[PDB]
RNA sequence: ACCUCGGAGCAGAACCCAACCUCCGAGCAGUACAUGCUAAGACUUCACCAGUCAAAGCGAACCUCAAUUGAUCCA
């Protein structure tokens, strides 16, 4: 039961994972956009 | 070792073999005070047994 | 303690007085060019070329070829330049060159490349592949006859053997069609030999075709002194060299000591040495064409070993030398259990007297 | 008094570990150096403390070769492009001449 | 006893004398090192381009320094069809001819080492594009160490 | 150490040695590297692996540990799934 | 002898032949070797496991060769 | 001025690693290789250990 | 007054080499987040401890710096 619960939790997180990949990446490029705006200032 | 004991006659194959028979044939030494729990049969010489 | 230099120093002829007034490398490309010529210079100190470069004898490798064709340089360059100004007077050529949309006819470029400068390049390729070291023991020739050879595959397909492309023995199983521009009354000899591929002798090669006394461009009426055996490189033995040699023959030559019998499927009889054969017949022909190719093992190769040659197919594999592993210490002071596993022989448990 | 402090560091034990003609196995460190005194040549790799080790197994040879730096090495290219014409730099390089072939083809079956 | 076939005498070690043998098996040594200097000499074959004031020239050359194949605007074969011998059209024509010549000779891989301005130059981009569509790969495969 | 005990008249074992070292029956002493669990944010990955290794000892250190341990720790032990059953013995060792 | 092995079905037998012709001798028999242990028991067990794996798969560098074959096609392109 | 921070994986594997970051910066989120799932996954910060 | 670490001279050219000898510094900072795993062969501050480089391989991609540091127990 413990092993199956751990594997199910890992599978759930990895299922949800690529959306957090892409939205963290767009957040990072938005940080780049804010940084280049601020150094344009 | 088992085949050697059988060929030299210290272990009788015509009767069931256990720890008393092996110890009486002096094929193994067992020290239960030194946490020995018996004899493990290992695979050396399986090709000629 | 000092020792004077054994020759001129490298940066010695540069005047160190007017070093602001001297001309300068402002270009990495200019420095790279000058450093490359200085690296190609001989030098009297120890050099990577001395320790790693290949050391040929200064024999000035003898030409065993045909004399070069003679051209008239003056009218040659006149025709060159007038073709050039005609093309430059073509207005659309300049427009295409400026718009970077021009092109070049590859087939015509190739064909008259073998017309003018293909022979010297072909000699350079075959020198790189090392036939003149192997086939001819150093002696060189410029192949002055374009020797087009192709293999009929399928019903509309054929395989050109150009100067070292890979041709599988499926494509090389039957006889290749050969052409080479020629005149009437001039005799020829065509030879196919496998250099790498001798299973027993490290020095000898195998004859595969010894067609002799060819009247001209027609190839099918000459004396077949040995039938065509398709190449047979063994499994895992690597990539082998097969060479077509074309010889200009002036007189007719008997080939009786070198006539392989009716179908000759013995490698001992098919043993061959281009050095010895051209040594025996040197005063008779002169090499004029050369085309070679590369081959690997195939199922057709398995077929020729089993059915034709009546052989159990040899199998070779490429094995690496055993690793170093220094002499084992009784106390491997700062090493791991991996050191003990390095010197272990068998991976299974052992029990000794028990 | 004696207001000078420090300077008590021991010697680094650097320098040549393998001279000319020494038989050297793969991965053996040839030289250890604080600056680029000897440069890597053929079959000699360089480690991030600028150490020199053998990439192949063989014989160590020290030669003297022309020096053409990488066009991204800015300070070296600056020295090159300020050098006078007709001059070339020379550096001492370390090579390993490999003694053994990579392997052999040998018969394993008679299929 | 069975009489052995006199053909079946095979040497227990094969001696392949092809200089391209271990190279095409990808077990031959590439000359590693020279990490401080330029260019890198860890290759088997190298494309080297020389753009002179009048001519564009290209070699395919072994590690030994032996020239395998060459192609130049110096040759009549190229001069008959270029408007000028120093254009990017010139370079593309040289690359197309050299690509078919390497196809022609059996050199399928080679290592091209341009300096940054050469690599950024349109002529060399057109050159490598012509080489790639001609059929040669400008990246050599890795050596099999084990 | 204690060469003759007060109760038995026997040599005693240094437990600090027992809790730090492992003696293979061939005669080798295995140990861990000092500070292999200290300041790993400072230590580089190659240095971390070097510290995670299990390393042997000198002849001098081995003789010293053999003197601090009694003969009970030098016996041959036939454990069930000992991961050092391979390393208890020497193979192909010439002098 | 692979061809006269009645305990193997016909199409999987042909699949075994065309898949492992590099282990078929000229007498038409399959050859399997094991040298992974110093016990002939384990070596024979490995050989039998190889036979079983071959039967079940029959029931069920490459880059270099591919690119050179593409170049051989591009040289092959010339018709009559 | 800097701080050592422990970052825990978002894959739920419990894997974690310590990095340094400036104290004045916000809460860190990185893409680091998780060896349990054999894949480069997100790690968010979860603790601050000591001051650097 | 100093006590630990590093660079230069003394110690000119493999290594090493002292003084309450002559000078200069260090007890970090910056980047990265595969700064992952594993593994031939070596170096070594004159011992040990500690320290250093690294082929190949798996998996990816297509670190600078000179010192910039602290063992065991225990928490
Ligand atoms: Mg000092
Ligand atoms: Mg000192
Ligand atoms: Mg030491
Ligand atoms: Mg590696």
């Amino acid at each position: 039961q413990k092993r199956r619960e751990r594997e199910q939790h890992i599978a759930e997180c990895m299922a949800k994972m690529p959306q957090m990949i892409v939205n963290w990446q767009q957040q990072q490029r938005e940080n780049w956009e804010k940084a280049q705006a601020d150094k344009e200032r | 070792r088992l085949q050697y004991l059988i060929d030299l006659g210290r272990v009788d194959p015509s009767q069931p073999i256990d720890l008393t028979q092996l110890v009486n044939g002096r094929g193994v030494t067992i020290q239960p005070l030194k946490r020995d729990y018996g004899v493990q049969l290992v695979e050396e010489g399986a090709d000629t047994f | 303690r000092r020792t004077p230099p054994l020759g001129p120093m490298p940066n010695s002829d540069i005047d160190l007085s007017n070093l602001e007034r001297l001309e300068k490398y402002r270009s990495f490309d200019r420095y790279r060019r000058r450093a490359e010529q200085e690296a190609q210079a001989p030098h009297w100190w120890r050099t990577y070329r001395e320790y790693f470069g290949e050391k040929t004898d200064p024999k000035e490798k003898i030409d065993i070829g045909l004399p070069p064709p003679k051209v008239s340089r003056t009218q040659q360059l006149l025709e060159r330049k007038q073709a050039i100004q005609e093309l430059r007077a073509n207005v659309e050529e300049e427009r295409a060159a400026r718009l970077r949309t021009a092109s070049v006819p590859l087939d015509a470029v190739r064909a008259e490349w073998e017309r003018t400068c293909g022979p010297y390049h072909k000699q350079r390729l075959a020198e790189y592949y090392g036939l003149y070291r192997d086939l001819f023991h150093g002696a060189t020739f410029v192949p002055r006859v374009p020797l087009h050879v192709a293999y009929a595959v399928g019903e509309d397909d054929l395989m050109p053997v150009y100067c070292g492309n890979e041709v599988t023995p499926t494509e090389a199983a039957q006889a290749p069609e050969v052409t080479y521009e020629a005149e009437e009354g001039s005799l020829w000899t065509l030879l196919l030999t496998s250099l790498d591929g001798h299973l027993l002798e490290p020095d000898a090669e195998y004859l595969h075709w010894l067609l002799t006394n060819i009247p001209g461009n027609r190839v099918a009426e000459g004396q077949v002194t040995c039938p065509y055996l398709p190449p047979f490189p063994a499994r895992g033995s690597g990539i082998h060299r097969l060479a077509f040699l074309l010889f200009k023959q002036d007189q007719p030559i008997d080939f009786s000591e070198d006539a392989r019998p009716s179908p000759c499927y013995q490698l001992a009889q098919r043993t061959f040495r281009t050095f010895d054969f051209y040594k025996k017949h040197q005063e008779t022909m002169t090499p004029a064409g050369l085309s070679f190719f590369q081959c690997r093992w195939d199922d057709s190769v398995t077929y020729i070993f089993h059915q034709l040659l009546d052989m159990r197919e040899p199998v070779f594999e490429f094995v690496r030398p055993p690793p170093y592993h220094p002499k084992q210490k009784r106390f491997p002071h700062r090493q791991p259990l991996r050191y003990l596993d390095r010197y272990r022989d068998s991976h299974e448990p052992t029990y000794g007297i028990y | 008094s004696s207001k000078n402090l420090g300077g008590k560091s021991s010697g680094r034990r650097q320098g040549i570990k393998k001279m000319e003609g020494h038989y050297v196995h793969a991965g053996n460190i040839i030289a250890t150096q604080r600056h680029f005194r000897w440069h890597p040549g053929a079959h000699v790799g360089v480690g991030k403390n600028k150490c020199l080790y053998a990439l192949e197994e063989g014989i160590v040879r020290y030669t003297k070769e022309v020096y053409v730096p990488h066009p991204r090495n800015t300070e070296a290219v600056d020295l090159i492009t300020r050098l006078p014409k007709g001059a070339v730099l020379y550096k001492t390089f370390v090579h390993v001449v490999p003694a053994k072939p990579e392997g052999t083809f040998k018969l394993v079956a008679m299929l | 006893e069975v009489d052995p076939v006199e053909n079946e005498a095979v040497a227990p070690e094969f001696t392949n004398r092809n200089p391209r043998n271990l190279e095409l098996l990808s077990v031959a040594r590439k000359e590693r090192g020279w990490r401080t200097v330029f260019p890198s000499r860890e290759f088997w074959h190298r494309l080297r381009v020389i753009r002179t004031q009048h001519h564009v020239e290209a070699l395919v050359e072994h590690q030994n320094g032996k020239v395998v194949v060459s192609a130049s605007t110096r040759e009549w074969a190229i001069k008959k069809h270029l408007y000028s011998t120093r254009n990017v059209v010139a370079c593309e024509s040289i690359g197309r001819v050299l690509a078919q010549r390497c196809l022609e000779a059996g050199i399928n891989f080679m290592v091209y080492q341009p300096t940054p301005w050469e690599a950024a130059s349109d002529s060399m981009k057109r050159l490598q594009s012509a080489m790639t569509e001609g059929g040669v790969v400008l990246r050599e495969p890795q050596r099999i160490y084990e | 150490l204690t060469y003759f005990s007060a109760r038995k008249g026997k040599r005693k074992t240094v437990k600090a040695v027992i809790d730090r070292f492992l003696r293979l029956h061939c005669g080798l002493w295995v140990r861990r590297k000092a500070g292999y669990k200290k300041k790993l944010w400072k230590k580089t990955p190659a240095r971390k692996k070097r510290l995670r290794e299990f390393v042997f000892c000198n002849k001098t250190q081995s003789k010293l540990l053999d003197k601090m341990t009694t003969s009970f720790w030098k016996r041959r032990n036939w454990y069930v799934d000992d991961p050092y059953q391979k390393y208890h013995d020497r193979t192909n060792l010439k002098v | 002898h692979l061809a006269t092995a009645e305990w193997i079905a016909e199409p999987v037998r042909q699949k075994i032949a065309i898949t492992h012709k590099n282990k078929i001798n000229r007498l038409g028999e399959l050859i399997l070797t094991s040298e992974s242990s110093r016990y002939q028991f384990r070596n024979l067990a490995d050989c039998l496991q190889k036979i079983r794996d071959m039967i079940t798969e029959a029931s069920q560098k490459l880059h270099r060769i591919r690119i050179e074959n593409m170049n051989r096609e591009r040289l092959r392109q010339k018709r009559i | 001025k800097n701080i050592l921070v422990r970052m825990v994986s978002e894959a739920g594997t419990g894997f974690c690693f310590n990095t340094k970051r400036n104290r004045l910066r916000e809460k860190l989120t990185l893409l680091h290789y998780d060896p349990v799932v054999k894949q480069r996954v997100l790690f968010v910060e979860k603790k601050k250990i000591r001051s650097l």
